[PDB]
C-alpha cells in the first residue's frame, strides 16, 4: 500500500535465464555461478487482499490462476497471464502477433469471475487449494469465521 | 481529533428492513466498519483525518464506492472513485445518497 | 452454467465463537435466542431448528469487545470496545435501534434505573 | 571515510575450527571503491590445500562486521581443479549496515583433472559492491497520454 497516493500497488517479480542452457541433468547450488535476470512490473488493485493463494496441480499442464479474497467475502480468481512482466509499453509487431495485450495499469473486478455467488465468508483468514486427480480440478476450501468448499 | 460520517442509502423497491438484514459498510475495508439503521443510514464515529472510500457491502444489490476527503478544519468533500487520475472530477453534496442499480450478475449465461 | 449448478458439489457451514454473554429471556420465545461472543460477533440462534437468523461482525484485531449486555422485553442493549461507542439492537428484526457516543473513561459497570413505573434510564459508571 | 575489513579463511580435514588472517580489505563508503590486499600462501599451506581438495572438504570464509560474524562456504575441489578464481561480493543496506558476503567461482566444475604447482602461486580475486536497488512504480502518466493521443 502506498502512503503518498492512497492506493494499493501490485508488483510481480519474475526470474529468467538466458538463451543457452546449463548442464540441465543435475541441479545444484554449489555450481551454477550465474545471476538470473529479474523483471518487475506494477499494477493497481482496488481491494485489500486479505488472503492470497495459487492453484497448484499434480502435473502442471493447466493454467495458473491466483485466488484472492476480499473484505466482502467473495473470492476472485484471476489468470497469471494478465499479470505478466513481459508487457511491452508501446504495441510492437511481433509481440502483438504472438500473444500479448498492450500494458495498462488498470485491473477491474469483474462480477462474472466470482466463485462466491451467494455464499460469503465474513472473515477470510486463509484458503487451501488441493490438487485433484483428473487433470484440471482443484479443491478450494476457505477457512475463517465459516467453512466453505 | 475525531469526526463522524453520516449517510443514507435507498433501494429501488422491495422494503428497507428486508435489505437491512446482513448489510454493513466499509470505510477502509478492515479498519473501520459501520452498521446500518432500521430503514437505512450508516453513521461512523472515531475517525481520524484522511481520505477514505465508503462502500456498502451486500451479497444482495451492490453499491458504488464513493471517495470522501476529510479536512482537519472540518470540511467534507465527496468525489467519484478515481485511481488513474487524482484530480477533482465532479463535486456532490455531503449527504451521501447511494442508489443501487440492482443485482450484480453472478452467473454467466449460455 | 453457474445458475444451473446451484449446490451440486459445494457446501458452506456457518460457525460462531465461544458463548460469553447469552440470554434466555423472551417469555413469548418463538425461536429467538441471542448470543454475543468473544470474537466481536453477535448472532441469533433458533430454539427449534438452530440456524442463524441474523449475525453481525464488526471487529476482532484488538477493539470492539463486548463488555456487558442488557435485555429488555423486545430490544437488546450492549456496549462494545471499552466505553466509547454503544449501540442497541432488535430481535424481531435485525439492525440498529439507536447509537450513543460515550466519554473517555474506563468501563466498569452498567445498570437499569426505573423512576416510579418502569426503566427509562441506564446508568453507566466509569472509573471516575 | 575509509574502513578496513578483516577477511579470514578456513582449512581443515573435515571440520572447521581454525581461522587465520589472509589479508586486508579497504572499503570507502562515500565513493564506493573496494580494494583487496592479501599475502601469498606458503608451500605447506599449498600442500594442505591440495590435500583438502582431494578430500572434497569445505572452504569457509569469515568476515567479522563491526558485532556480527558472517561465514560463507565454497567447494574447494572446483577451485583446485580449475585456476584460482574467487569473486567476493559485499551486501549492504540503504545505510551503513553489512548483510553478508558470498564467494563465487566462475568455472564451477567437477571434472578434476590435475593441479600444477605453477598454478597456485597468485591469488586472483575481485571485490564488488551490491547496493539495494529501487523498484519502479506504476507508469500511469504514459498511459494517460497514450489514451489522450
Ligand atoms: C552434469 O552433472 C552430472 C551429475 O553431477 C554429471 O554426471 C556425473 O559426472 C561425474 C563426474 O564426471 C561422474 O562421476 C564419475 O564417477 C566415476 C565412479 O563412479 C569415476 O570413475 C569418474 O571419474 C567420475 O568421477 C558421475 O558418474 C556422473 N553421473 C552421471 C549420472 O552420469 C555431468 O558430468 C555434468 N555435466 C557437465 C557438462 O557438467
Ligand atoms: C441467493 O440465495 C437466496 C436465498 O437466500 C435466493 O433466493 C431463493 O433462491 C431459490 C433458488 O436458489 C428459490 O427457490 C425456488 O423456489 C421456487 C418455488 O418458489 C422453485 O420453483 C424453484 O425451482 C426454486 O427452488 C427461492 O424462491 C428464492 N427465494 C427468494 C425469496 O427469492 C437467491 O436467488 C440467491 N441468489 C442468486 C441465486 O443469485
Ligand atoms: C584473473 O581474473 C581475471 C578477472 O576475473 C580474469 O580475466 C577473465 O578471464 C576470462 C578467461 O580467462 C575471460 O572470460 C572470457 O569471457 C568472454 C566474454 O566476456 C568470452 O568470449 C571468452 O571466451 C572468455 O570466456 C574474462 O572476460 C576475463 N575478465 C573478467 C572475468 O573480468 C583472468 O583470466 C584471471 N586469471 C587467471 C590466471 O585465472
Amino acid at each position: 500500500w502506498n502512503t503518498k497516493a492512497r492506493r494499493n500497488e501490485f508488483t510481480v517479480l519474475e526470474l529468467y535465464e538466458g538463451t543457452e542452457q546449463y548442464n540441465a541433468t543435475a541441479f545444484s547450488s554449489l555450481d551454477r555461478p550465474q545471476l538470473p535476470q529479474v523483471l518487475q512490473q506494477s499494477y493497481i488493485f482496488p481491494s485489500s487482499i486479505s488472503a492470497m493463494e495459487a492453484t497448484i496441480t499434480e502435473r502442471g499442464i493447466t493454467s495458473r490462476h491466483l485466488l484472492i479474497g476480499l473484505p466482502s467475502g467473495a473470492i476472485l480468481s484471476l489468470p497469471k497471464a494478465l499479470l505478466d512482466p513481459r508487457r511491452p509499453e508501446i504495441p510492437t509487431e511481433q509481440s502483438r502477433e504472438e500473444n500479448l495485450i498492450p500494458y495498462s495499469p488498470d485491473v477491474q473486478i469483474h462480477a462474472e469471475r466470482f466463485i462466491n455467488y451467494n455464499q460469503t465468508v465474513s472473515r477470510m483468514r486463509g484458503i487451501y487449494t488441493a490438487p485433484s486427480g483428473l487433470e484440471s480440478t482443484c479443491l478450494v476450501v476457505a477457512y475463517g469465521l465459516d467453512i466453505y468448499q | 481529533d475525531r469526526f463522524k460520517i453520516e449517510g443514507r442509502a435507498v433501494v429501488p423497491g422491495v422494503k428497507p428492513q428486508d435489505w437491512i438484514s446482513a448489510a454493513r459498510v466499509l470505510v477502509d475495508g478492515e479498519e473501520h466498519v459501520g452498521f446500518l439503521k432500521t430503514d437505512g443510514s450508516f453513521v461512523v464515529h472515531d475517525i481520524p483525518s484522511g481520505s477514505y472510500v465508503v462502500e456498502v457491502v451486500s451479497p444482495a444489490y451492490r453499491f458504488d464506492p464513493v471517495r470522501v476527503d476529510i479536512t482537519s478544519k472540518g470540511k467534507m468533500r465527496a468525489r467519484y472513485v478515481n485511481y488513474i487520475k487524482t484530480s477533482e472530477v465532479v463535486r456532490l453534496p455531503y449527504p451521501l445518497q447511494m442508489k443501487s442499480s440492482g443485482p450484480p450478475s453472478y452467473f454467466i449465461k449460455r | 452454467v453457474y445458475e444451473d449448478q446451484v449446490g451440486k458439489f459445494d457446501w458452506r457451514q456457518q460457525y460462531v465463537g465461544k458463548v460469553k454473554f447469552a440470554s434466555l429471556e423472551f417469555s413469548p420465545g418463538s425461536k429467538k435466542l441471542v448470543v454475543a461472543t468473544e470474537k466481536n460477533v453477535i448472532a441469533a440462534l433458533n430454539s427449534r431448528t438452530g440456524e442463524i437468523l441474523w449475525r453481525h461482525v464488526d471487529k476482532g484485531t484488538a477493539e470492539g469487545a463486548v463488555d456487558a449486555m442488557l435485555l429488555h422485553g423486545q430490544d437488546v442493549i450492549t456496549v462494545s470496545n471499552g466505553g466509547r461507542i454503544m449501540r442497541s439492537w432488535e430481535t424481531n428484526i435485525g439492525g440498529l435501534n439507536w447509537e450513543i457516543t460515550l466519554d473517555s473513561g474506563s468501563f466498569q459497570a452498567l445498570g437499569l434505573v426505573g423512576l416510579q413505573e418502569s426503566v427509562r434510564y441506564i446508568a453507566v459508571l466509569k472509573k471516575t | 571515510g575509509t574502513v578496513g575489513l578483516l577477511l579470514e579463511h578456513s582449512f581443515e580435514i573435515d571440520d572447521s575450527a581454525n581461522f587465520r588472517k589472509r589479508g586486508s580489505l579497504l572499503w570507502n563508503q562515500q565513493d564506493g571503491t573496494l580494494s583487496l590486499s592479501q599475502r601469498q600462501l606458503s608451500e605447506e599451506e599449498r600442500g594442505r590445500l591440495r590435500d583438502v581438495a582431494a578430500l572434497n572438504g569445505l572452504y569457509r570464509v569469515r568476515i567479522p562486521r563491526r558485532g556480527g560474524y558472517v561465514s560463507s562456504f565454497v567447494p574447494a575441489c572446483s577451485l583446485v581443479e580449475s585456476h584460482l578464481s574467487d569473486q567476493l561480493t559485499l551486501h549492504v543496506d540503504v545505510a551503513g549496515n553489512v548483510v553478508g558476503v558470498s564467494v563465487v567461482t566462475h568455472p564451477g566444475g567437477c571434472r578434476g583433472h590435475e593441479v600444477e604447482d605453477v598454478d597456485l602461486e597468485l591469488f586472483n580475486t575481485s571485490v564488488q559492491l551490491q547496493p539495494p536497488t529501487t523498484a519502479p512504480g506504476p507508469e500511469t502518466a504514459a498511459f494517460i497520454e497514450r489514451l489522450e493521443m
